[PDB]
């Protein structure tokens, strides 16, 4: 999912 | 809706959220509650189940085991979302294995039946109306959304009431296409949530907000000015990779190919992918193999961390790194990969001093290839912070908290508990 990692 | 915000139509992005009066950096655009939430596994005992507050002495279930609260009060007001889980963990005991995403859709679908109303958290856009992308959907992604309704009946059928399969599949997508995961400080991962209100941004490279978040709470602010009629834009994905790389992910992931100014003048790129200046330069075709092989040790490694040793692990990061550098620059994103992938092993086998090793080489490339204000940066020099503290080095410490400090500020705001907690192991040391 959206995650910055 | 949202105060000096609304929902519109984007032009070749559906919809999406503009902005109707001016934010500065650092400004906060708007919270919102999470909808449906779930902790993850491997943070149970260190988080609160229901609001996700890190701290020692949490109150177990009694009956589960494997839940923990910061009071009677959490535990009570988690309840119509635990007891999805408190029996059937301890029947199904080992046997109970759901992915993250299954234990979310449950929630979603608890939270449906007991709330069918629009909610707060739905002030702009419903979970309802979220997008899925159904239709693009291919054999492979059909058959792990099957394979996850499968394990939604298998180990939630008890207080859910089941859809047909067709609005499974439905819900399972648009759950893929508008989650979100949730990070710490360290942009270690928490858990999984759904903010429909912030699932109504769309993606860009060169986003002008961040997301973060406060318990169960989601914040949004600027790191860039905001004008008047001008889209507010987040990013989905890792920005350290070059743009073919991100289009990959943006495409498989999310189903759609980025324009952004990023993407179309690919500035980056170049020093991204940086070349050693060698006496007799590498072919074009070098690099090209070069990239290919990076890219494969990447997805070998992400294989490989569930079943290797650590020493193994540090042997696949020095080999390939060994590899990479008669080609690639220290500077480059696929070295960089590998030396991160590397200080999270360091980091786990407590060996302090590697770790801070290669947290060294890193952070100053990380600071030349993110944005200007990445929590990606924040958490690498917060990272090497406390390793410094750790280590005894309390004016490097102390210098790299307060960079770390610096960003977060502007993203988290200053008055975010992180802060609280990063200045008292400043003056504490
Ligand atoms: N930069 C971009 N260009 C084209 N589509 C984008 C985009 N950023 C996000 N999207 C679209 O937005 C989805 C993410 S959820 C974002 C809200 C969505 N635009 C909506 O109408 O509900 C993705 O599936 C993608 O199709
Ligand atoms: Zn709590
Ligand atoms: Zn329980
Ligand atoms: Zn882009």
């Amino acid at each position: 999912l959206l995650s910055k990692r | 809706g949202l105060g000096g915000l609304e929902r519109f139509c984007s032009p070749g992005k559906g919809r999406g959220l503009r902005a109707l009066q001016p934010f500065q950096v650092g400004d906060l655009l708007f919270s919102c509650p999470a909808y449906a939430y779930v902790l993850t596994v491997n943070e149970r005992g260190n988080h609160c189940e229901y609001c996700f507050t890190r701290k020692e002495g949490l109150s177990k279930c009694g009956r589960c085991k494997q839940a923990f609260y910061c009071n009677v009060e959490c535990q009570k007001e988690d309840w119509p979302m635990h007891k999805l889980e408190c029996s059937p963990m301890v029947v199904f005991g080992e046997n109970w294995n759901p992915s993250e995403t299954v234990r979310l859709t449950a929630r979603i679908l608890a939270k449906q039946k007991i709330h069918p109303e629009r909610t707060p958290s739905e002030k702009l856009l419903a979970v309802k109306e979220f997008e899925s992308h159904l239709d693009k959907l291919d054999n492979e992604k059909k058959d792990l959304i099957q394979s996850d309704i499968a394990a939604l009946h298998h180990f939630y059928s008890k207080h859910l009431e089941f859809p047909d399969n067709d609005s499974l599949v439905v819900l399972f997508a648009q759950v893929n296409c508008n989650g979100f995961t949730i990070e710490d400080e360290e942009l270690s991962h928490l858990g999984s949530a759904i903010f429909p209100d912030v699932a109504l941004m769309n993606h860009s490279c060169c986003p002008n907000v961040i997301v973060t978040y406060k318990g169960t709470l989601a914040e949004v602010r600027a790191v860039q000015e905001i004008k008047p009629g001008e889209e507010v834009f987040t990013s989905y994905i890792d920005l350290l990779y070059p743009t073919e790389d991100r289009n990959d992910r943006l495409r498989d992931s999310y189903f759609f190919t980025c324009e952004c100014q990023e993407c179309t003048t690919k500035d980056k790129d170049k020093a991204k992918v940086e070349i050693r200046k060698l006496s007799d330069p590498p072919k074009a075709e070098a690099i090209r193999d070069m990239v290919r092989y990076a890219r494969n040790v990447i997805e070998e490694f992400r294989r490989a961390k569930h079943y290797k040793s650590p020493s193994e692990l540090l042997e696949i990061c020095e080999l390939s790194q060994e590899k990479m550098s008669s080609v690639f620059e220290d500077s480059n994103v696929y070295m960089l990969h590998m030396m991160y992938q590397a200080m999270g092993v360091c980091l786990y086998m407590q060996d302090w001093e590697g770790a801070l090793q290669y947290g060294q080489k890193i952070i100053k490339p990380y600071s030349k290839h993110y944005p200007l204000y990445s929590l990606n940066v924040a958490s690498m020099w917060l990272k090497l912070g406390r390793l410094y503290m750790g280590l005894e080095h309390k004016a490097a410490g102390e210098k790299a908290l307060k960079k770390a400090i610096a960003i977060m500020e502007v993203a988290h705001g200053k008055d975010h508990p992180y802060i609280s907690e990063i200045k008292q192991e400043i003056e504490s040391h």
